[PDB]
């Protein structure tokens, strides 16, 4: 939520993208297509799995304790045993509630972060050869086939190659 | 009168999550803490003219 | 000619200082107190059933000190013992007084 | 603080904006004016009300417990009751201290975030028709009356309408 | 990590920068040089010292408690004393682990944040006179001596002085 991409300037997600968490949809003179971006996707997963690594399968061994159920009324000593237990249960129950709320806020936010970073990296790569349409898409002001499109995705796009062409188109009258 | 939370000092409203009135309580009560005040921001940082 | 467009946010003349993770005193636009720090000085009789012990301890009402005869067979959610309470019957003790008092209270 | 808008590139807040938390001040050929932005303001308020919902009116019922004041010295059993109580109180006192500091950092930061988003959304809307002066304000390189200004605020500004006009002004010699 | 500057578009840190945490490296017709930025460095330091202030030298006094070691087997009363202590120990131990993980996450991110802000501030100052090469560096499209570079760092750079020059260079064919 906090970076404002996911559920923000990105209107919604793409249900037809089943091979990654983040990616690219393009349109050009040969048609329109889609490809997942591996690095951003993996980055998000690694952080979530890190949370999982701290939380899953990490239980503490406890052995002989105090009794916690009682068949006879006894008073003072029984009051104390039960209260200790009730007190313990409430604090652990508290930590867990807080933990989940906190982990969940940070997870929506970290995923929002990864989408935005991918946007920014892409934004920067195109230099003066593209403009931000405001909804996560870029208008590319030059002919850009799949190989061209592939180069952006592959991080090998050479902005200098297209610049004259792109500039003429942007700044036409 | 009508109040969910009773302490030896008297009944207290139970809207707040915490209280420093008395460690002794009965009913739907805020949890006792040592602080006399804990202020939760309900607005952005203030940067006056 | 043209135009200028500025983005901004509000502020107030009477901000309140709160503590955060990185600074113990930062001014914000508004805040709320999370610690109840006062009582009205009385125990409300609703919605819980209050029983005022007056001159009688729980144990004395139990045993049946004559001045506690009014307490016979009554129920309570919260029994309130007054510091002014006193026994006025045959002098007694209760081994583990606190437990008996407790089990009856509960 | 963490996004760097509020108490950052936004030099300060506007005390005269009392009908919203975020908004626009403009200057043009017909004058200068101010209007709150409802959507960003509501976004900030909603998250803060969400925190309050977890915190306000949510107390736990407790009934018979242990005694916590004592008129006679007793030793072993009384030390434990007192120790149990002090321990509980200290832990609850910790969570509360930790809760508020954490909530407050997150609240300042999320509000900073919403201001920046509004800046970002607005920045994107204007395309090549405006430049960022660096202090949260944009210089718009064309005549832009109230209807024009209203359109930016209203999210209906058509960058294409003014582009020729704006570009000539930006890239003059 | 979350803003994507540190360990992100900034390929790495500079070990040779020993007089600040953030700063500038430049190259021009008179050479290439380095200067720390004092304000951003201090901003980061100030936030970290604040955490330390909450944590360092702030211990709680405790006096007479319960016994915690025992030379004889006693059963019920002894089980409870031990259980009370173990329970206490486990909860304090939890808060600390969580505290450090949380504090550490926020510190890397806040430091990432400060780096990004300095970049963003710098980006705005240069207006249309520079382009983002995508790795935290700007290509400046005009002659820029030490005095020129110094002016950017010092926040007194006048984009109007160089704008005509820069535009001719940027928008060449
Ligand atoms: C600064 O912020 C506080 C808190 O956001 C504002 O306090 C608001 O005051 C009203 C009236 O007391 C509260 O209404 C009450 O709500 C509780 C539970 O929600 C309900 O049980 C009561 O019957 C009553 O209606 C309200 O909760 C509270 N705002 C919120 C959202 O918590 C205060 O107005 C602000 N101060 C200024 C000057 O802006
Ligand atoms: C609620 O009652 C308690 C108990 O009477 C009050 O605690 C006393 O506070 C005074 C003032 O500092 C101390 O001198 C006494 O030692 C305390 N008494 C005991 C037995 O702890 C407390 O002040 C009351 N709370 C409020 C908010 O009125
Ligand atoms: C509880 O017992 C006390 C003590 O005996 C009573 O206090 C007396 O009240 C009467 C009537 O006002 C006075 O005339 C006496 O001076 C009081 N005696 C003492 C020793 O103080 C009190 O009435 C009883 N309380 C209740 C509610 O039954
Ligand atoms: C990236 O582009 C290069 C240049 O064509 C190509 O050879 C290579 O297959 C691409 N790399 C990946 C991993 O897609
Ligand atoms: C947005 O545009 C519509 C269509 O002209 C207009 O009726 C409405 O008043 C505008 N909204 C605001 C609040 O300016
Ligand atoms: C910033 O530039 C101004 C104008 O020359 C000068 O007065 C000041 O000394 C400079 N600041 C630093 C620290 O270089």
């Amino acid at each position: 939520g906090i970076f404002g991409a996911i559920a923000g300037f990105i209107e919604n997600g793409w249900e037809g993208m089943v091979d990654g968490w983040y990616g690219f949809r393009h349109q050009n003179s040969e048609g329109r297509g889609q490809a997942a971006d591996l690095k951003s996707t993996q980055a998000a997963i690694d952080q979530i799995n890190g949370k999982l690594n701290r939380l899953i399968g990490k239980t503490n061994e406890k052995f002989h304790q105090i009794e916690k159920e009682f068949s006879e009324v006894e008073g003072r000593i029984q009051d104390l045993e039960k209260y200790v237990e009730d007190t313990k249960i409430d604090l652990w129950s508290y930590n867990a509630e807080l933990l989940v709320a906190l982990e969940n806020q940070h997870t929506i936010d970290l995923t929002d972060s990864e989408m935005n970073k991918l946007f920014e990296k892409t934004k920067k790569q195109l230099r003066e050869n593209a403009e931000d349409m405001g909804n996560g898409c870029f208008k590319i002001y030059h002919k850009c086939d799949n190989a061209c499109i592939g180069s952006i995705r592959n991080g090998t796009y050479d902005h200098d190659v297209y610049r004259d062409e792109a500039l003429n188109n942007r700044f036409q009258i | 009168c009508n109040s969910e939370c009773i302490t030896p000092n008297g009944s207290i409203p139970n809207d707040k999550p915490f209280q420093n009135v008395n460690r002794i309580t009965y009913g739907a009560c805020p949890r006792y803490v040592k602080q006399s005040t804990l202020k939760l921001a309900t607005g952005m940082r203030n940067v006056p003219e | 000619p043209g135009a200028t467009l500025c983005l901004g946010h509000h502020a107030v003349p009477n901000g309140t200082i709160v503590k955060t993770i990185t600074n113990d005193q930062i001014e914000v636009t508004n805040a709320t107190e999370l610690v109840q720090n006062s009582s009205i000085g009385e125990i409300c009789d609703s919605p819980h059933q209050i029983l005022d012990g007056e001159n009688c301890t729980l144990i004395d009402a139990l045993l049946g000190d004559p001045q506690c005869d009014g307490f016979q067979n009554k129920k309570w959610d919260l029994f309130v013992e007054r510091s002014k309470a006193y026994s006025n019957c045959y002098p007694y003790d209760v081994p583990d007084y606190a437990s008996l008092r407790s089990l009856v209270a509960s």
